[PDB]
């Protein structure tokens, strides 16, 4: 909250998720998840994300 | 928008990204110059809050008022609490339940130890604050006392920094055309009586002498900017004629602009840069259109050489009515000086100029006088100081000094002018009806051989008033050399100053002879000279007399025994008229 | 002639007085230039025969040995300290353009007087330099608008240390020369660049008027209207006859920062 | 833990042992010293009642 109001414009690079893959099972050999829940603030984009989708 | 940060930052939310993009292409669209145009960072959440409290079906119109003021209290206390993660019991406590589905309420749930608790919070900071701003403009266990001038000395000092973005957002709020686009969304009427309350407080801070407790200048110039109430903004900055600036961002050129094109009452303006011509270009074109100014402060500021011709390309504009600009230390040099003798020669309207520590040289003074002889050229004073000149320019300065008709006082002390300078200079000046009336050549390191060339100078030109030798070591023929011409009646100076001038007591009978016959001069300064008890005796005793028409006197860093000091209080105290400053 | 030789940096002969900076009552300043190296730098002179007890010039030779080691962005050099022809030899830096005495004199032409902006952004580096040498337990003896000389690109340097120019609280009734002296002193400095002029002028020039009022510590307070609100509230916490009341150097320095930023 | 031994012995009802693990996890992960840790044998009894009731 703090820093983004400030700027947040330090570099701080992540690991981003894919897309395809969001279904597959979190090994390789397990089960793949029945389920996903996005969660966002108020108009962040969940639902031009479902349309893209 | 990068010039903006708390705008840049909360872009990340695409609807609030959106919502900013729109406003700029109606302006691109709609025949605008988007370097000109505003984004304030209200009108942003104004269209963000507005678009997201779409009614969702017809239904509890006064209910979406009050959970809205409720949250708008929260926000509001919070702030005051310094709240950043709220709880169901605040939330509770609070007029709230549920209705309001996290739209600037995420229930973020935090887990400790064995189980997680709810510990509402707000989307971010800022909306918060801009909620705070709300609670407090809206209209009507208890929340903090709705005293705006409370807020607003809360802001103004108490370790209070977390409330200038709340201070700055009610600014954005109580506009006028915004206000009203408030009051029909949301179906309840505003308070502008807070905008005149907020223009008391500004009159009080202006009337405040540069108090820059908290609310500095700066930080009035971006409420009044957040504000974007043209007529406002006149009626507020009537105040300021005094003001100090500095700038360090876009952002601050762009709040100082602004600030200063809508200022109808602005005489005395300093401004300061940080870490340049790009913003500069807009500040300084902004600062020439302005009409009612008569200084301009750039001292202590790396303007460099691109920033001197973008400076006087402003300046050659005929609007500009600049009539004092003080240059000291600006990193300036004979490149400038071509665009500043351009602008000597254009323009009519400057009056005196001061480049103390400029790396004029000898090529910038030639380049200097080319403009000083144009027959426009009506500057007046120059001051010179420490510019690195010699002699070599000498004649350039006589020269223009026996031109212009406007040139009066010129000062070029610290300058390696040496006797052959002032041989120059003088053999200029000599002349009647040459205009000097002041001249310093503080620190330029004369001898007794251009002492006979000045008392010429002074006994032939009839328009010299004040002299200053300081840093030169005369010596006594010199000082007798002076004392021959200014005894002469047409001599006309008024003060003379001849600190650091190396002078023994033989000196003593010259300025004793010079006390008893001069009837022109009026001030003599003298000190970090040894003259003595003996000189300071026969000094008080010529000056007992009557017949002494001069006023000041300046013995500082004379040391004296008590006899002496006792001797110099009781002729002070003798001719109250007559001052003669000696203290330890 | 035949020069003195050439071989160390202690020595007159390395040295070509181009011009007499000034005299003062104490000390004799003239522009030499090194020969061995071949540098400009500032030559003073003090008679140590008049004054010399033999009880503190050795102290201060011992003393002032230590100084060249004093590396301060915002301090002179100390090059050399030595004696010959009968008197001090002290090699330091010369800042000739830079110079508060004759700063203070060019402004008092000008109506208009110095800006809230310059004075801080000196007045940071001035207790930079008076915070650093403290802490080392090092004192400026004398702080004052002659001995503090500025250069062209902004940088603040103090001069070497010495009726003083200040009279500290504690010199009247004399008792000691406390770390609040320099305190007092860099008041009045501040007081002096704010008003071209130091706290304690006026007509009547002898020393038990001027001595009770610094003891009673009245000075005309200076423009509210042009000068800030805590900056005149901290020339005053400066300037006081308690010790104590001083704010430390630390104290001083971090709100010097805190304004200049 | 094991420098604890009341605790050490009833750390064999699994949910008492990690009730005792993710306590620690928590001080792991939350920027502080475990060294400097500390876990009191009563802390443990209040969230194993707490979660069992
Ligand atoms: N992937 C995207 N790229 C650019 N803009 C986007 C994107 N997704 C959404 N937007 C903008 O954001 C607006 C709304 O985004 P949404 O995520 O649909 O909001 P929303 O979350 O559906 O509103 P809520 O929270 O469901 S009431 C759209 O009108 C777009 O302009
Ligand atoms: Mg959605």
């Amino acid at each position: 909250l703090l820093a983004i109001g400030k700027t947040k414009t330090c570099e701080s690079p992540v690991s981003p998720i894919k897309m395809e893959l969001l279904f597959d099972p979190d090994d390789e050999h397990s089960e793949p998840v029945h389920t996903v829940v996005f969660q966002g603030a108020a108009g962040i984009g969940k639902t031009i994300l479902a349309r893209k989708m | 928008i990068q010039e903006n940060e708390v705008l840049f930052t909360m872009c990340f939310i695409p609807l609030v990204c959106w919502i900013v993009c729109t406003g700029l292409k109606q302006q691109m669209e709609s025949g605008k110059s988007l370097a000109q145009t505003s984004k304030t960072t209200t009108a942003v959440y104004v269209f963000f809050l507005s678009s997201l409290l779409q009614p969702r079906g017809g239904s509890q119109e006064h209910g979406l008022c009050a959970h809205l003021w409720g949250l708008c209290s929260l926000a509001a206390d919070g702030i005051w609490n310094q709240k950043i993660l709220f709880e169901e019991s605040d939330l509770r406590n609070h007029g709230l339940q549920k209705a309001d589905v996290s739209a600037f309420l995420r229930m973020n749930l935090f887990q400790k130890e064995v189980d997680c608790e709810k510990f509402y919070s707000f989307i971010h900071m800022t909306f918060q604050e801009f909620f705070a701003a709300m609670y407090y403009l809206l209209e009507e266990l208890k929340l903090p006392s709705r005293d705006v001038t409370v807020l607003l000395e809360n802001y103004g000092k108490f370790e209070k920094g977390y409330l200038i973005f709340v201070v700055r957002f009610l600014f954005g709020l109580v506009n006028q055309e915004r206000t009203s686009y408030l009051e029909k969304k949301l179906s309840c009427k505003i308070s502008q009586q807070i905008r005149l309350e907020l223009l008391k407080w500004i009159e009080v801070k202006a009337k405040a002498k540069k108090l820059q407790i908290q609310p500095s200048q700066l930080e009035l110039f971006y409420c009044l900017y957040e504000m974007q109430e043209e007529d406002f903004v006149q009626r507020a900055m009537d105040y300021f004629p005094k003001i100090e600036i500095n700038l360090s961002t876009r952002m601050d050129h762009m709040v100082s602009s602004f600030c200063i094109e809508n200022c109808h009452r602005v005489e005395s303006l300093s401004l300061g840069f940080l870490h340049t011509s790009s913003f500069c270009r807009g500040l300084f074109s902004v600062l020439s259109t302005s009409q009612s100014l008569t200084e301009l402060d750039l001292s202590d500021n790396s303007l460099g050489d691109p920033g001197m011709r973008v400076l006087c390309e402003t300046l050659q504009h005929p609007g500009c009515n600049i009539r004092r600009l003080w240059l000291g230390r600006c990193g300036l040099s004979h490149e400038c000086c071509f665009d500043i003798s351009l602008v000597l020669s254009s323009n009519q309207k400057l009056v005196e100029l001061d480049l103390s520590d400029n790396a004029l040289g000898d090529f910038g003074i030639r380049l200097l006088c080319v403009g000083l002889k144009h027959l426009l050229c009506n500057l007046k004073k120059l001051w010179l100081v420490s510019c690195c000149l010699t002699s070599a320019c000498c004649q350039d300065l006589a020269s223009v000094l026996s031109t212009s008709h406007s040139l009066t006082r010129l000062y070029v002390g610290e300058n390696a002018l040496g006797d052959s300078g002032v041989a120059i200079l003088c053999e200029k000046a000599k002349n009647p009806q040459c205009n000097l009336q002041k001249l310093g050549l503080v620190n330029s390191g004369l001898t007794s051989v251009c002492c006979s060339a000045l008392s010429s100078v002074l006994s032939t030109n009839q328009n010299l008033t004040h002299l200053y030798l300081r840093g030169n070591t005369l010596g006594d023929k010199g000082i007798k050399l002076l004392c021959e011409g200014l005894l002469h009646p047409d001599c006309k100076l008024q003060v003379l100053e001849l600190d650091n001038c190396n002078l023994t007591s033989h000196c003593c009978w010259d300025l004793s002879t010079l006390l008893t016959s001069s009837q022109s001069l009026r001030k003599l300064s003298l000190g970090n000279n040894d003259l003595g008890d003996l000189g300071v005796m026969m000094f008080c005793e010529v000056l007992k007399q009557q017949s002494c028409l001069l006023q000041n006197l300046g013995l500082s860093e004379m040391y004296f025994n008590y006899e002496t000091k006792s001797a110099l209080e009781t002729l002070q105290e003798e001719k109250p008229e007559l001052t003669v400053v000696f203290e330890p | 002639k035949a020069l003195r030789p050439d071989m160390g940096y202690n020595t007159l002969a390395n040295f070509r007085i181009e011009k007499k900076i000034g005299r003062g009552q104490f000390s004799e300043v003239y522009r030499a230039a090194c020969l061995l190296d071949g540098v400009p730098v500032a030559l003073k002179k003090v008679q140590i025969f008049d004054l010399m007890d033999a009880k503190a010039r050795a102290d201060c030779i011992k003393e002032i040995d230590l100084l060249k080691q004093l590396n301060h962005p915002n301090v002179i050099k100390y090059y050399a300290s030595f004696i010959e022809d009968n008197e001090l030899n002290i090699v330091l830096e010369l800042a000739d353009a830079g110079d508060l005495s004759r700063m203070i004199k060019h402004f008092k032409k000008q109506k208009r007087l110095i800006p809230e902006r310059t004075v801080w952004k000196y007045f940071v580096q001035l207790c930079s330099a008076l915070e650093h040498m403290h802490s080392r337990r090092v004192m400026h003896r004398d702080i004052k608008p002659a001995n503090v000389f500025i250069t062209a690109t902004g940088v603040v340097k103090l001069g070497d240390l010495g009726t003083p120019y200040y009279m500290s609280p504690e010199r009247i009734h004399e008792n000691g020369y406390n770390f609040k002296s320099d305190i007092w002193s860099l008041g009045c400095l501040l007081y002096e660049m704010a008003a071209l002029q130091s706290p304690f002028y006026g007509d009547k020039m002898n020393l038990y008027s001027l001595c009770k009022k610094i003891e009673q510590c009245d000075y005309p307070p200076l423009p509210s209207d042009h000068y800030s609100e805590e900056l005149r509230q901290l020339v005053n916490m400066c300037i006081n006859p308690d010790p104590e009341k001083r704010p430390d150097v630390t104290y001083v320095y971090d709100v010097a920062k805190r304004m200049h930023a």
